[PDB]
């Protein structure tokens, strides 16, 4: 499937079609504090200026609303849901161990 | 005095064509005279 | 210099301003003249 | 004293370049 | 019986609440008439005096182009619905029905001239208002006006504006206003009470000039200048009911009959007695047309 | 006068309130000011009832129309020091406020005081998600525009696609509770004008049912606007909490009035 | 059928014409069907007659709405080689065409073949300068699009600050054009309402001044775009030169058609 693309190009060969970045292209810690602003409040404790930690303080939280955290099923086993799936700034954390 | 002059009539037919203010003197008493359930007047506001 | 925009156009537009409102004086005078007839 | 003594960088990547505000924005 | 009363208090409240008892209709359709009159004034107002800071309108003229902004709407609102008021046969259809008890059709002639009396005060008004606009668009530079009027002006140095001329008869605003103003004079002073008492054909002949007078208005605001023309807006219903109660009166076959007796009664009444058409068929209290 | 640019150099005045319930007070002002006018040709002792039963209808029906154009729904605010603007480490201390409506939120930044940094702190933005309008495209909009932070943070937490649900939740509360109130106001409508009819039991019925419809109104906002997971409002040092505002209020006012009525007209009839 | 992606693999469909004439064309067929339909019923000898004074209406009435709205008043078309798009050198061989209208212009951009340099050129861009209308955003968004260089060289010749002034007198005679053909087609319908009554006079007069009207559009169109200093549009090694198109010649035909009927229908009322 194709991916996302500005929505201003790509209708008239001088302006041809141009992907869209879906994270900051800044290497700003993104992938670990979010891409906007509410996401970083939702990777936040907001005690003692701490990213939320599950029962574990070794863990963030476990996922829970289905905007958070790309929840793609496992290959192998076929588990889905965002049941273990950790919550990272980046939308994608949980591809791999 | 009308329900007293005619005492086997029923229902009294009144039709007002005049001056917005008099015609609703008309309905006025009318309305007053209705309160006693004795007959009927049924008022109209006619304007030929 | 001071450039002046308005400079010599007083005159005019107060005569265009009195015609504006002698329109009603001119009709009057048209329709005094014709109720004569 | 505000011990926040900078301006605390966005986390969607706006107005970090002063006259290309959408530069290394998210959506960009 | 009777009783007299005291001029100061009991008399004058007494004539005030008589003249509410009876005029209550006319209270209401009035204060709703003139209520949309000046909300669409207001309206206008508003926009001129709070939300039109983007274009610096009012930067060069403030009081001016809200007074004729304000009352050109008020005006387009008025000249539509004026025609309303002579629907002779809708205001017959709707004489008897109950719509009668809150709107006083039988004064819609009466109405009929206060809406004209009415709208050539404000028509003066906005003219005045162009005036003072006219003079300070004679008097702001080149750049200015080209802000103002980007479709009718290019800033190219020149520095130098229009004359009050070429805004008064050089622009099509200017010259259907001015003529407008002239068909306003006439109409108005003949058509006046005075001049009715005077004559009759000459009424009309002036009278009929409401055609040219809506040809005027439908061009006049054509041009775009401030704002987009909304008068067709306002007078495409009101002209659609007015043809087709025109439609409807020339649909009827007016007879045409003769007199038989005519007496001069008393208090200045004519008794007109004349020859009945061979199939009028008529219930009583009922009312007709003469010419 | 000219010579001088420019001819008017005050500054320009803003409108004092929001213009449609300006709008909406100002046309029913001038329709109780008109039946007051007209309240001396009343006949006789039915006036304080005609008076009482005329503005009553009024209240109900400016109720309904305010109410429904009202952004005060879901209202907070909290004083804080919060970052202002870009390049610019400053804070300013100021009221921010969240005014959830029907079709939008208003975000209000009012400093304490307004004047801060030689700049005037008085914003009052709205960001619509009503049907047809795009949330997401207004909130790009402001961040080109180059609103205060605290404004874009309020309203990115409203965007559709921010990882706490209120956009979704508050959309769908707005649109149907805006539904059921122009069904009540087109009940009051009917109301009003069979209460003219000789039938006052119908009037008296379809007043009750604005008034049923004022009350599945506020309790469908209730249910959907409380079936939101917790999104956490959190500026500067400070978290901000949003409750049921006074439109919230005035409607259950105005819909416990009108159901009141309607009981009390079909009881009446009921014993007269 | 699924397990495939996209459901529907096919190319989407391109409408053939433009849809405001098509759509015209397609009520004005509708309503000549319905009458053909109909004219069994139609009494005796006045059939054919009848079947006449139907079409004709019928065609005035389409030419007047199809006129007002088509973009074919002042037509031009030059084949040539130009350059087609940016960051390439390589060149075109197409037609070119301007169809300057009451409301704007259709650029058309077709290649000689169509398929050149391995990309479909079959363009045909509207810019408008309406009342309401900003040309000069919609030659920016079309700047932005990144529309072939033909194109965006045709759009920004009729910009309002090009130096030789298209745009003013265009927009001018536009308006005006529309506004009386606006005018015309409320003659026509009146016409034919008028024609319904008894007084066929009047509607004679009527569809005199549809006539009239037709006319006095057509010499305005001819007036303000005459005004205009001559704009050389330059592509490649050839000039394109504008004409009166066919929107031009129907008018003239209907106008004339309608004022010979009309002036048929008052001389024959005199003399009958
Ligand atoms: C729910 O929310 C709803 C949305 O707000 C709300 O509805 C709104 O109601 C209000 C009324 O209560 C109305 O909105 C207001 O309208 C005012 C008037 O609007 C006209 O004027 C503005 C001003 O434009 C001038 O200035 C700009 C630059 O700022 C220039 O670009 C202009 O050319 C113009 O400049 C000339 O005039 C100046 C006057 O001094 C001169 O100085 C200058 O030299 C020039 O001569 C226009 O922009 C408006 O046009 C815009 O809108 C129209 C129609 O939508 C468009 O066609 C057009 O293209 C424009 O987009 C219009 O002509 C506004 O002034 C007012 O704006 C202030 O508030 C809003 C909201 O907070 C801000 O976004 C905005 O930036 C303004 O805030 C600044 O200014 C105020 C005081 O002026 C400060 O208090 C504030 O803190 C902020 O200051 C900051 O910026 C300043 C510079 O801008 C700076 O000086 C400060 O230091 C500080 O940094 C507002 O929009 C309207 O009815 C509704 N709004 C709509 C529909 O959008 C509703 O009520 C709410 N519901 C409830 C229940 O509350
Ligand atoms: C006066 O002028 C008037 C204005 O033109 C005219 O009115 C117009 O009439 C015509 C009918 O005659 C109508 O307009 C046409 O409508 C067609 C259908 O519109 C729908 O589809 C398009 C296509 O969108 C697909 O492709 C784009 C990328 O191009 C994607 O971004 C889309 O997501 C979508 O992609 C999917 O579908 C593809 C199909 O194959 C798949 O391949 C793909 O993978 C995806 O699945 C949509 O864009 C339209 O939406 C737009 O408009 C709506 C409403 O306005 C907006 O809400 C929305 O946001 C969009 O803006 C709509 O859904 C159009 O296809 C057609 O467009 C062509 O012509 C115009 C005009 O020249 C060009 O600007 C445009 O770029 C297209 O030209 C290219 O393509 C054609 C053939 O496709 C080529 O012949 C041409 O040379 C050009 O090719 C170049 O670009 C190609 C890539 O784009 C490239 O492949 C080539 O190699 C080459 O480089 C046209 O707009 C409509 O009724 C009027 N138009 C209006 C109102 O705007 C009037 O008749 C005139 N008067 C007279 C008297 O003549
Ligand atoms: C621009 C202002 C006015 C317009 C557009 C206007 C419009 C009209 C129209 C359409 C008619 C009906 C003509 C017909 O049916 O053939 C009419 C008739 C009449 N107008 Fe006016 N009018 C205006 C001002 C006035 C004024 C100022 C007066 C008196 C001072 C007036 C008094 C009358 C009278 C008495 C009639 C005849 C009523 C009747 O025969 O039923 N009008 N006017
Ligand atoms: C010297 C006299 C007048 C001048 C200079 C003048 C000027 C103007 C101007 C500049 C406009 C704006 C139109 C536009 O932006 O395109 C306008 C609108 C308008 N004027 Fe006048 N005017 C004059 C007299 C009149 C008269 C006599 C009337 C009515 C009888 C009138 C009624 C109107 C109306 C109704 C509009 C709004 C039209 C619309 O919105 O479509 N004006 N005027
Ligand atoms: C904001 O800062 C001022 C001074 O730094 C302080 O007095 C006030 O308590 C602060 N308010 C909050 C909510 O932190
Ligand atoms: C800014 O604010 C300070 C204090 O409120 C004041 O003294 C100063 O005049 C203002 N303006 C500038 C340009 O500093
Ligand atoms: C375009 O180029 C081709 C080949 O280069 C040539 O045959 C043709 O005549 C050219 N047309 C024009 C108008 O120059
Ligand atoms: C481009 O056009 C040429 C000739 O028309 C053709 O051979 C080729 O397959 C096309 N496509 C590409 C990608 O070159
Ligand atoms: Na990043």
């Amino acid at each position: 499937q194709r991916s996302r693309w500005d929505p201003e190009t790509g209708r008239s060969p001088s302006n041809p079609r141009d992907p869209a970045n879906q994270v900051t292209g800044w290497l700003d810690g993104s992938a670990i504090y979010g891409s906007s602003h509410s996401w970083s409040d939702a990777l936040r404790s907001f005690s003692r200026g701490q990213l939320a930690s599950g029962p574990d303080p070794a863990f963030p939280r476990d996922s829970q609303n289905p905007l958070l955290m790309w929840a793609a099923p496992d290959p192998a086993t076929g588990q889905n849901g965002p049941r273990g799936l950790y919550a990272f700034g980046a939308e994608r954390g949980n591809r791999e161990p | 005095s009308l329900q007293e002059v005619h005492p086997q009539v029923r229902k009294i037919g009144v039709f007002s064509c005049g001056p917005p203010g008099m015609t609703k003197n008309v309905e006025k008493a009318c309305q007053l005279i209705n309160r006693q359930d004795r007959t009927h007047f049924s008022h109209h506001y006619e304007n030929f | 210099v001071v450039r002046d925009y308005f400079e010599g156009s007083g005159f005019g537009f107060g005569v265009t301003i009195g015609t504006l409102c002698c329109f009603p004086l001119v009709s009057l005078l048209s329709a005094w003249i014709v109720a004569r007839l | 004293q505000n011990p926040i003594s900078w301006e605390v960088q966005r986390f969607d990547g706006w107005y970090n370049n002063l006259m290309e505000h959408r530069w290394g924005s998210k959506g960009s | 019986r009777e009783k007299f009363q005291r001029s100061c208090l009991h008399q004058t409240v007494q004539q005030f609440k008589r003249f509410i008892e009876n005029y209550r209709r006319h209270i209401g359709c009035v204060a709703v008439f003139y209520a949309i009159a000046g909300g669409l004034f207001l309206e206008r107002a508003y926009y001129y005096a709070f939300a039109a800071h983007h274009t610096g309108i009012t930067d060069t003229t403030r009081v001016g182009i809200i007074l004729s902004r304000g009352t050109a709407a008020s005006i387009s609102f008025m000249f539509s619905y004026i025609l309303l008021t002579m629907c002779r046969n809708l205001i017959t259809f709707l004489r008897e029905t109950f719509l009668n008890r809150y709107v006083p059709f039988d004064a819609a002639v009466d109405f009929h001239r206060l809406i004209a009396s009415t709208a050539i005060v404000l028509t003066v008004l906005h003219s005045v208002g162009h005036v003072v606009n006219v003079y300070l668009f004679s008097i702001s530079p080149l750049s200015v006006l080209s802000c103002l009027f980007p479709g009718l002006f290019h800033d190219d140095g020149s520095e130098f504006p229009q004359k009050y001329y070429w805004w008064f008869f050089q622009t099509v605003p200017g010259l259907t206003g001015v003529v407008l103003l002239l068909i306003l004079a006439i109409m108005y002073v003949f058509a006046s009470h005075h001049f009715r008492r005077r004559s009759f054909r000459g009424f009309w002949l002036t009278h009929h000039l409401y055609i040219l007078l809506y040809v005027l208005l439908i061009i006049h605001g054509s041009f775009a200048l401030i704002q987009l023309p909304r008068f067709h807006i306002f007078f495409l219903v009101p002209a659609i009911i007015y043809g087709g109660d025109k439609l409807v009166s020339l649909s009827r076959k007016k007879v045409e009959i003769s007199v038989v007796k005519a007496e001069l009664l008393p208090s200045g009444v004519t008794h007109l007695r004349f020859q009945r058409p061979q199939g009028f068929e008529y219930k009583s209290g009922q009312w007709v047309r003469i010419a | 006068l000219g010579h001088t640019f420019p001819f008017y150099a005050g500054p320009k005045p803003t409108f004092p309130m929001d213009t449609t319930l300006a709008s909406i007070i100002m046309i029913f002002l001038t329709a109780l000011a008109t039946f007051i006018v007209i309240l001396p040709g009343i006949r006789g002792k039915t006036r304080l009832f005609w008076l009482l039963r005329v503005v009553t209808s009024l209240f109900i029906g400016a109720a309904i129309l305010a109410v429904n154009f009202s952004s005060e729904w879901s209202v907070g605010q909290v004083s804080t020091n919060t970052s202002y603007k870009a390049f610019s480490s400053e804070w300013i201390s100021a009221d921010i406020g969240l005014q959830v409506g029907l079709g939008g939120v208003n975000i209000t930044l009012t400093g304490t005081p307004v004047q801060q940094l030689n700049e005037t702190i008085n914003y009052n933005e709205e960001f619509t998600w009503r049907l047809g309008e795009n949330y997401a495209e207004e909130y790009a909009k402001a961040l080109e525009k180059g609103l205060p932070d605290p404004v874009l943070y309020l309203a990115e937490k409203f965007t559709p696609r921010s990882p706490c649900g209120l956009y979704r939740q508050y959309r769908l509360a707005g649109h149907y509770t805006s539904a059921m109130l122009w069904v009540a106001f087109l009940c009051w409508l009917l109301a009003n004008v069979m209460l003219s009819m000789p039938v006052l039991v119908y009037g008296g019925y379809m007043l009750l049912a604005t008034g049923i419809f004022q009350l599945l109104a506020l309790l469908f906002f209730s249910m959907a606007t409380s079936l939101t997971s917790p999104c956490p409002l959190h500026l500067g040092a400070s978290v901000l909490h949003t409750h049921h505002g006074p439109a919230f209020w005035i409607t259950l006012t105005t819909g416990l009035l009108c159901v009141l009525l309607g009981l009390a007209m079909a009881v009446a009839h009921r014993m007269q």
